[PDB]
């Protein structure tokens, strides 16, 4: 294979789609996620997408994820949150419905994924020490 | 159970939340429009299925801030131009009589006032054309400008153009553009067709103020857009399949001649016209005209009771811009009375009108009495060829039992000839943080 | 309930007693003339922020906030004990003097990291 | 050992040298990678070389070297884009003259990495759930 | 120019001579004309 192109799916093109189809194309969002009043305005919108995604990476780094986009963390879920099959959800179900539907939770579960991590890393520090 | 939450980067969550567009073009220039990066050739466009978006105008930012961007625009353009300070002094003015008509009668003046040049010592006599509107009198009477009692302006520069160039909208990092692409898009609800893009598409930023000319055509029937139709208060946008052309002239043959006011700087009065002399007009096809007008009652009576008598009106009153149809031809801004256009009712069952134009030299067209711009004289006669798809029409409410239901021309507000256009278009903000059930664990090492 | 510390809370406490507050501060590093003075200094603290990022980057701390290397510590430097250091001083009065000598640490730790990286290289290419 | 001074090589020092001679002097590139006209100016050039460095990261985060400098990849390196030794492009071409050579293949290589990197934490994923 | 006269106008002794009506030449709306138009100033920033 030698005289074929490269070609993916376009921005926000698995929006509508189930979550397993949606999960292959987060590299294309991930990598587009990236007179003076004029200036002043442009710099200013350039800078708070910088805080955002600096945002989003620092939230990402206390976790156990430094910089992958799918990673898997030691906490449990909590079947009382959605009660729902895993079949269903992954293959009827969009990732907007799946926002809206537990977009109460979401930050309280960031803060357990957070001192969970944060306990979990002395874990392997009270071991390390060992040696 | 044996689950564990898993975290994905770059999910496609859409909110709602205020973002600054980017300017484009195409890309000498004129206008001053080189303050922002061009445009990227072939902008990507990418549908997205299975998935309906709750398009709402009248509450959307993005013609908040491109009549923002408009009003700054025009407020830059006109910093390089020479102030017109000396022009507020007495003018011996009187009437005009070559060849002048019976119309046309009284509206032009010939005042004569005295002015400053480079040389600060001496002063020089001169004489220019002004209209009735462009000034009132102080008690061959004399007379003043009408922006002279208000803040002074500037004038339009001649290298400078009017010209209403496309001009497009890109979502900075982080932002997508939303684009409904139904053929009978309403003007509240759940879009079918939605498809993201990488910036709008060429939108011109024409003024005006009962007429929409050079709009975007509809797709395949006229659409009737209100925040509220039972509100007579709420302005209804009418968006036309086909364009009605319409044909405005001024057959004054006029002069401009430039006379020095100060050290380098020069003011374009009128000189002499040549020729007879006729008041500026604009032809409208009646055949176009009447079948565009039946269309949008057979619109019209699909929202109200369509056994309804229903009529137009010309506008109520008020101020000039508002009243009378206003734009722009060629550099020259036009004020057409729209009584032959509103003058018909509808029952429940070749030749082409004129309308008279006044032309006015001082244009705020933006209700901002704080400030003016005086419109130089443009050389020979005026013709301009465009072709109307929309109107801005206003309920007279008052009747009772769904009868006698009149509709007058109006909208004021300058948001409604954008609104128009960028129906269209909404700003999301995309959310990379996302959350999913897995039955995986992080090993240890 | 649950209280730890809070912002800086540390600064007088010793080495040991401020080795586990140390996450809350890593989270806490992130009329026109007001708004482009505003500006500015966001852009310093975020290009202070990448800074200290990219210097954790080079070496083997690129996303932990505890870690430890394989460079020899030069008792030159210090000429103290472990339990006198850690448990009778702070971090400012050992930041005082470390000052002078941090350049050369800096610059060892990048050597040494670089080396680490080749000798795993090498081991991944010998298999 | 009390006087011992330490210099390293300088800032793009390394350019006219081979390929593993260059490859130890990746740090310092590394750390030394980072009136209202003149402000603005001069806070878009700051802004815009963060800019440029958040996409270098990012470039690198996607793959599977969130971090490390030095890193490999399970995709084979097809002899279509470069069909040279290993004893002598590593001794005998500097990182100019090799970057020219291959410059129209930049682009199929990030993609097939981008790809290959996605595959790879997809089977991760699916190694994990046994 | 400024002219300046005392005002004796229902004044307080311990400023007599503080306020000074002033009357002067100034320009209007129109280039062409002045106006002859007065008003009260302070002695501390009027000098003669
Ligand atoms: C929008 O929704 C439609 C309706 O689901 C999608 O069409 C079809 O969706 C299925 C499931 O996502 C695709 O997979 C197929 O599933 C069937 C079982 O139902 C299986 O037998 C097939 O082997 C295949 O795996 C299917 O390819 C797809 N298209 C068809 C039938 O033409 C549609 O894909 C959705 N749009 C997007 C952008 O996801
Ligand atoms: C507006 O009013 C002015 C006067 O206030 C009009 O100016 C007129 O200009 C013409 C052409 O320069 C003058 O004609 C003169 O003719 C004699 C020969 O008869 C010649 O020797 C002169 O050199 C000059 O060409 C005319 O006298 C003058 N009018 C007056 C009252 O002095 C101007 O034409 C008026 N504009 C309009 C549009 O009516
Ligand atoms: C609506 O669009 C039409 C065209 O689609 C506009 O008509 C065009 O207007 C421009 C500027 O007024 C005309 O350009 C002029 O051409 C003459 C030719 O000699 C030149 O001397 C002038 O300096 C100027 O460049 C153009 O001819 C005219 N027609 C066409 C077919 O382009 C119309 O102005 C637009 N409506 C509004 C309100 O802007
Ligand atoms: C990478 O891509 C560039 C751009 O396509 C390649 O540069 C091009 O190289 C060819 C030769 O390999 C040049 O053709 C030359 O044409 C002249 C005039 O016909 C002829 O006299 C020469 O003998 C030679 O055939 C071409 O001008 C040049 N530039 C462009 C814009 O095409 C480059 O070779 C590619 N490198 C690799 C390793 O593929
Ligand atoms: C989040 O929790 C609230 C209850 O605190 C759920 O109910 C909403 O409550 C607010 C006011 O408390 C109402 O304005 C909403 O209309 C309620 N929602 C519904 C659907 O009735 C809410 O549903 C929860 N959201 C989730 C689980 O996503
Ligand atoms: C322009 O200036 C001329 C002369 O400076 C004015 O003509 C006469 O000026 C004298 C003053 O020197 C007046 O007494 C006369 O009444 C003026 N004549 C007329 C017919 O008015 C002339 O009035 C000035 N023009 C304007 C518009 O002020
Ligand atoms: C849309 O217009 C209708 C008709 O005018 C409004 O309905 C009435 O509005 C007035 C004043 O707002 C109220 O006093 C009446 O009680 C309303 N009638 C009814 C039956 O509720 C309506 O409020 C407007 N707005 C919306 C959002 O529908
Ligand atoms: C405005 O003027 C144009 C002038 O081009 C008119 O265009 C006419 O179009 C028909 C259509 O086939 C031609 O047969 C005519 O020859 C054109 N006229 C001329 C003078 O060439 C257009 O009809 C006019 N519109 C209105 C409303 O008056
Ligand atoms: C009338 O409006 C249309 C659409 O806004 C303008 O566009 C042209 O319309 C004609 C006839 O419908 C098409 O054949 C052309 O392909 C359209 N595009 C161009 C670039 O010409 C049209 O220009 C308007 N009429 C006038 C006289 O300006
Ligand atoms: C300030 O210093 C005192 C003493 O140096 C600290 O008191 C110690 O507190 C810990 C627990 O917090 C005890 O285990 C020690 O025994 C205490 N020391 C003594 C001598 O009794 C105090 O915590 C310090 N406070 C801060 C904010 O650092
Ligand atoms: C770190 O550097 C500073 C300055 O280079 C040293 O400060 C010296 O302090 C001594 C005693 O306080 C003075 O006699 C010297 O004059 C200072 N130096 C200079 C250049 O003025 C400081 O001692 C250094 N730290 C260590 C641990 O050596
Ligand atoms: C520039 O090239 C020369 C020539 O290779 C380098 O000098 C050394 O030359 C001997 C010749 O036998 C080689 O065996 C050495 O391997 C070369 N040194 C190195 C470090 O490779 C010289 O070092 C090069 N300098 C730069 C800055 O690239
Ligand atoms: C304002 O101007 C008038 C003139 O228009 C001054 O009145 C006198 O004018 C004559 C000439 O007609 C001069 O010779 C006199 O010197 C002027 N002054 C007086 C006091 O007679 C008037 O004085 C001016 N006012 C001020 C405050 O300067
Ligand atoms: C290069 O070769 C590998 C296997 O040797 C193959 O998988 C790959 O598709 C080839 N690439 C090209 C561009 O030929
Ligand atoms: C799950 O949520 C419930 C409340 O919704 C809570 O009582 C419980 O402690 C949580 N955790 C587990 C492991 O059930
Ligand atoms: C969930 O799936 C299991 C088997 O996979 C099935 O027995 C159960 O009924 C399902 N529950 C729901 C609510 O669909
Ligand atoms: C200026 O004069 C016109 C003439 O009628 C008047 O309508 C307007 O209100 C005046 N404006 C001011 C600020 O005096
Ligand atoms: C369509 O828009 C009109 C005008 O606002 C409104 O009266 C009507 O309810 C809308 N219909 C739907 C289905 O949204
Ligand atoms: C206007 O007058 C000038 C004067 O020379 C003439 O050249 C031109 O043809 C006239 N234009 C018209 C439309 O009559
Ligand atoms: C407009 O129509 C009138 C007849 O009603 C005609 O005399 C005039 O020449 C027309 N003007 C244009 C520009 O077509
Ligand atoms: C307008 O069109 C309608 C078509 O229903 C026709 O009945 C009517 O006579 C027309 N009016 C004029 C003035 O042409
Ligand atoms: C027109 O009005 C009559 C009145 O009852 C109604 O029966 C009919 O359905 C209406 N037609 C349309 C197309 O609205
Ligand atoms: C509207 O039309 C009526 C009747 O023709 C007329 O009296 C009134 O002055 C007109 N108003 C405007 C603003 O044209
Ligand atoms: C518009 O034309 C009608 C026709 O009679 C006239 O009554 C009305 O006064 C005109 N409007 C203006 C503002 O002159
Ligand atoms: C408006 O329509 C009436 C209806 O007969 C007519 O008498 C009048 O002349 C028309 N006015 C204009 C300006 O067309
Ligand atoms: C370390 O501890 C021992 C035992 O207490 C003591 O003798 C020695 O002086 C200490 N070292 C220093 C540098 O103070
Ligand atoms: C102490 O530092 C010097 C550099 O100043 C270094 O050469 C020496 O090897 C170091 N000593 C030890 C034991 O690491
Ligand atoms: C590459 O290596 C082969 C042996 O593996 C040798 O025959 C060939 O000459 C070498 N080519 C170069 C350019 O060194
Ligand atoms: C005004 O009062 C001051 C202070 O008493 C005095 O010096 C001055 O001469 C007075 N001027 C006149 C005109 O009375």
């Amino acid at each position: 294979a030698v005289g074929i192109g490269a070609v993916f799916l376009g921005f926000l093109g698995a929006a509508g789609s189930t979550m397993g189809a949606a999960s292959m194309t987060l590299t294309v969002q991930a990598r587009n996620l990236l007179l003076t009043v004029w200036g002043i305005k442009q710099l200013q919108a350039r800078v708070l997408a910088v805080e955002r995604y600096l945002r989003d990476q620092q939230l990402l780094g206390i976790w156990g994820c430094s910089g992958k986009l799918i990673c898997c963390t030691n906490v449990p879920w909590n079947s009382s949150w959605s009660n729902r099959n895993l079949s269903e959800i992954w293959d009827n179900m969009t990732w907007l419905q799946w926002d809206k539907e537990i977009s109460n939770y979401t930050q309280i579960i960031y803060g357990l994924l957070e001192e969970s991590q944060n306990q979990q890393e002395k874990n392997e520090q009270d071991l390390l020490a060992l040696d | 159970e044996n689950l564990w939450v898993t975290v994905y980067y770059g999910v496609p969550v859409w909110k709602d939340a205020e973002t600054t567009l980017f300017c484009a073009s195409d890309a000498h220039n004129v206008w001053a429009t080189h303050a922002c990066v061009p445009t990227d050739p072939n902008p990507q466009e990418i549908h997205l299925e299975n998935v309906t978006e709750e398009f709402n105008m009248w509450k959307n930012n993005m013609v908040e801030q491109m009549h923002t961007d408009i009003i700054s625009l025009w407020d830059q353009s006109l910093k390089p131009c020479v102030k017109l300070t000396p022009l507020c002094v007495t003018l011996q003015c009187t009437n005009v009589t070559n060849n002048i008509t019976d119309d046309m009668r009284g509206e032009l003046k010939n005042c004569s006032f005295n002015m400053t040049t480079e040389l600060r010592d001496k002063k020089q006599k001169v004489y220019s054309l002004f209209y009735r509107l462009d000034v009132v009198q102080i008690n061959n009477k004399e007379y003043r400008l009408i922006n002279c009692n208000t803040s002074a302006c500037t004038q339009a520069c001649p290298k400078v153009s009017f010209e209403p160039i496309p001009i497009h909208y890109c979502a900075p990092a982080g932002f997508a553009i939303l684009k409904c692409k139904d053929k009978k898009f309403n003007g509240t609800g759940p879009c079918p067709s939605v498809s993201t893009v990488q910036c709008t598409h060429g939108i011109k930023p024409v003024v005006s103020t009962q007429l929409l000319l050079n709009g975007s055509l509809a797709e395949e029937e006229v659409m009737i857009r209100s925040e509220n139709i039972t509100n007579n208060a709420k302005n209804i946008l009418v968006q036309f399949n086909t364009p009605v052309q319409i044909n405005c002239t001024r057959p004054n043959n006029n002069t401009r001649k430039s006379i020095r006011i100060g050290p380098g700087q020069a003011f374009y009065a009128t000189g002499d016209i040549i020729g007879d002399i006729r008041q500026a007009h604009c032809n409208v096809s009646k055949a176009t005209w009447n079948e565009t007008l039946g269309k949008v009652v057979k619109q019209l009576r699909k929202h109200f009771g369509n056994n309804t008598i229903i009529r137009f009106a010309n506008s109520s009153g008020g101020d000039l811009e508002v009243t009378t149809h206003s734009f722009n031809c060629g550099g020259e801004f036009f004020y057409c009375n729209t009584s032959g256009l509103f003058n018909s009712t509808w029952i429940s069952n070749n030749d082409s009108i004129t309308l008279p134009c006044r032309i006015k030299q001082i244009i705020n067209m933006w209700q901002r009495i704080g400030q003016c711009m005086y419109a130089p004289p443009i050389q020979g006669v005026i013709r301009c060829v465009s072709n109307i798809t929309g109107l801005i029409l206003t309920r007279d409410g008052g009747s009772t039992n769904s009868t006698t239901e009149t509709f007058r021309p109006g909208g004021g507000d300058m948001r409604d000839n954008w609104r128009s256009e960028l129906y269209k278009y909404k700003v999301v903000k995309i959310e990379p943080l996302g959350v999913a059930p897995t039955r995986c664990k992080r090993r240890v090492v």
